[PDB]
DNA sequence: ATCTGACACGTGCCTGGAGACTAGGGAGTAATCCCCTTGGCGGTTAAAACGCGGGGGACAGCGCGTACGTGCGTTTAAGCGGTGCTAGAGCTGTCTACGACCAATTGAGCGGCCTCGGCACCGGA
DNA sequence: TCCGGTGCCGAGGCCGCTCAATTGGTCGTAGACAGCTCTAGCACCGCTTAAACGCACGTACGCGCTGTCCCCCGCGTTTTAACCGCCAAGGGGATTACTCCCTAGTCTCCAGGCACGTGTCAGAT
């Protein structure tokens, strides 16, 4: 009856997800799952730069949420994020200056345009926060989106499966040392394990 | 040692079957009582979190979002399905665990069948309403007996589940740098005092 | 030269020693010790009742804080130090209802009677805080330095030193499971072991 | 394995000094290179996060209140002396090992002096230039080469050195569970594996 | 029995803290509707509860294999002072760049309902 | 053992509501840069010495082997409630509605805390 309260995911989630992997689709379920663990790296993230960093009642810079997502990503994974987040701020560059800006959010491939400036503002570290460091954030989850994604939609399809399941994300996860690291701390459906490798006599 | 026992914990085939999950070859026939001991413990850290919260909320009945932002308190990373969660029935079956087609008891884990049959699985493992039956009796024995929601329950089981789960992985972990193959319950111990201590 | 920023902790830490233990004096290296743990305690405490509890942006209760304690500390330890929580809450009821008041801190045995405000409201995790709250981590801190203080003193008496010294502090806090659960996941001068017990084979 | 191996490292006598410090009895003649790449790393973790906080202060030094936020961003509480902390010399000596006073080499740990007589010492057990050469290095290496402020680096030794040793006394606990006296490199790993893994 | 130095104590200064008063909203309480929990009946069934064979798992005594613990001598540099340079750490100033806040606009997201085909079960080759 | 026929409920598709996201606008404000002061970090020298590293001796420690016994795990059968589904009921969850209590904001008063200097005993030899 009443309309949603929480973040929203869905559609975003499901969009670009095409150009990840066109035949692909998702489960609802898988959706929900991919939605918080979004909005978690958010979470940390932005509690990160926003709690941590900054001296004093300093701004949220777009650079603190850069380095943020540097440290919090492995060493390869947050070097080539960076980039990409540099990247992202030059396309940003391009929507500001354009009229059209974010009405289409052009070309801001995720959502996340739409849920940074909560992710960081209503986060309430502090209430200063810099719409840069907002663009920042959309970027980071973005990519560490699409990576996961395309490989759960690669496990799908090893699976031969048309709409992902959870346990794909699962196997990805584990699979990927580096997303793992940053996210497989959280807990999720069925048993969650890490599956330690070497079952041999130490 | 330092395990609480209350009077009611689920069967002790569930707590080996938890065991199997995490990947656990053997277990020593003490192996169960300790782990019912700590899940029992980690659902009473939840619970009591979960339960002061409402009891802040001026509230009577614990729902999703109340064991939520109990379990991040506990500092996990929690979410589950207000829709349609996995539930208990749903899972691979017992006496289907021979494997005419094929035949287990081979080596490389030797059962290689059980555990890979049940890991497979998306539903929780635990029945549901013998953990509603605990949550019930503790919410008498510290928790002012309120209401308890199915999908807050049910959430619940999926936490204390993985994070138990956890647990035993890390106390395989253990087993295997004490270069032996069955587990014990004094390994559990240790894997728990690795844990906080 | 410039005047101190940080939160103010020496007089009120060696206030209601004498009365802990009179011969006893302390290092003033262990005094900074005693203080930030203080405030540590005064942090997480903080950020449970504020940051968790409430849902919504509820006003910061001293009911909430008196939960936040009685989880945040053990079980017995919890118990009673809650019950001593109402203790201080009457006491400060005296103190309102009194003229006199605050001025002179009305038996607020710890300056915790000044350093709550701060730790709660500028903790940030709202701006919406009631002052009985305060008055409640201002038990919480003073009970739980009270209780680890005289251990110390004890230990010093042990070890017949005049003033306490910082491995006192370690021995009580590694003696008392209570508070170690508490405070003994952080760091501290040295090595700040946990002294594993019964070096058998397992 | 996977042990991150600088050009310049600690002594390793250091290196068993932290050992006994914790309390390790004896150890594998291969457990100095593993503490040696792990103390490294957490030096490199600590000292990336401050350095990059310090790069965000637009500012050329570290100081204290750096590497503190950049501690408690590692998720460790954390503090020091900003007026006179423990040094180095300050020490029990190495040659009063003997006890013409009690003697030592008895049972129960068999040593039994030196262990408690470095426990027994507030200072740090790390000489600091030869720490303060680590820290110019690696802000060579990757740090732009900036300045430190041997307070901060101060407060950044007691933060790793009790790191390193709540690490070795999981180790230890590993061991023992082991059900063996002297410690391996292979259960440094292992603690390290389970810490993070 | 002595010496170093940490600190207890004396002098001087002002910001941290408290109280009165106010604004005002944030909060607590209360009423109502029905949604959703809690309990109960009935049924199946499947898992809990349990034992036997066995075969492997765990380890006591023992030595195999060695290299680490202990102990001593030398060389390196660690500590620590001493001097000097200046980079730079912090504080204050101006100039303004930028992101809140208000209000209006647009269509994307999503609830709810209907369509159906991907997917599970099983018989034939 | 594998491939294709059988069948369903779940996923995709569609409709419509409205409010999330956007936009421009201003304000004022946070902050970024410039400039000054002088501390301390850094470099270098140079000395002392403690430590580190290298070298020796021996035996203490890891652990696997037989060899023992010794225990859970496979298999089974026996037993009851777990699950599930449906019905009843009402507790209470959320929502709206009404009242007033609570602290922040401001100012002012005040004192106990801050630094800085001098002599003495706490602690290590």
């Amino acid at each position: 009856r009443k309309r949603d309260k929480s973040v929203n995911f869905r559609l975003g989630l499901r969009n670009m997800l095409a150009q990840i992997h066109p035949d692909i689709s998702v489960q609802t379920e898988a959706l929900s799952e991919l939605s918080n663990i979004a909005v978690f790296l958010g979470k940390k993230i932005s509690h990160g730069a926003v709690t941590l960093l900054p001296e004093g009642t300093k701004t949220i810079k777009s650079s603190a949420v850069l380095l943020a997502a540097g440290d919090l990503y492995g060493k390869d994974l947050g070097r080539h994020a960076v980039g990409e987040m540099t990247k992202a701020v030059t396309r940003y560059g391009s929507a500001k200056e354009s009229k059209e800006g974010s009405r289409s959010s052009k070309a801001k491939l995720q959502i996340s345009v739409a849920r940074s400036e909560r992710l960081l503002r209503e986060h309430g570290g502090c209430s200063r926060v810099s719409e840069g460091a907002a663009v920042a954030l959309a970027a980071a989850i973005e990519y560490f989106m699409g990576e996961v994604l395309e490989l759960a939609g690669n496990a799908a399809r090893d699976s031969k499966k048309v709409r992902i399941s959870v346990k794909h994300i699962t196997l990805a996860i584990q699979n990927d040392a580096a997303l793992f690291a940053v996210v497989g701390k959280g807990v999720f459906s069925g048993a969650g394990v890490s599956l330690i490798s070497v079952p041999i006599p130490r | 040692d330092h395990v609480s026992v209350g009077e009611t914990q689920i069967p002790k085939a569930s707590t080996q079957h938890l065991l199997r999950k995490a990947g656990s070859l053997s277990a020593a026939g003490d192996t169960e009582v300790p782990i019912r001991g700590f899940v029992h413990m980690k659902l009473h850290k939840l619970v009591q979190k979960s339960l002061l919260a409402m009891q802040l909320a001026k509230r009577k009945t614990i729902m999703k979002s109340d064991v939520k932002k109990a379990a991040e308190l506990m500092h996990l990373p929690v979410f589950a399905i207000p829709t349609k969660d996995s539930g208990a029935k749903g899972s691979v079956f017992l006496s289907c665990r021979q494997k005419g087609a094929g035949s287990a008891g081979t080596g490389s884990e030797t059962n290689s069948q059980e555990v890979r049959s049940q890991m497979k699985s998306t539903c929780l493992i635990i029945p549901k309403e013998r953990f509603r039956t605990m949550a019930k009796e503790i919410s008498k024995k510290e928790g002012h007996d309120v209401h308890i929601a199915e999908a807050a329950l049910d959430m619940l089981q999926v936490i204390v589940e993985s994070c138990t789960v956890r647990l035993l992985e890390k106390a395989l972990v253990i087993t295997y740098s004490g270069k032996r193959t069955r587990v014990t319950s004094k390994d559990i111990e240790t894997a728990f005092m690795l844990e906080h201590g």
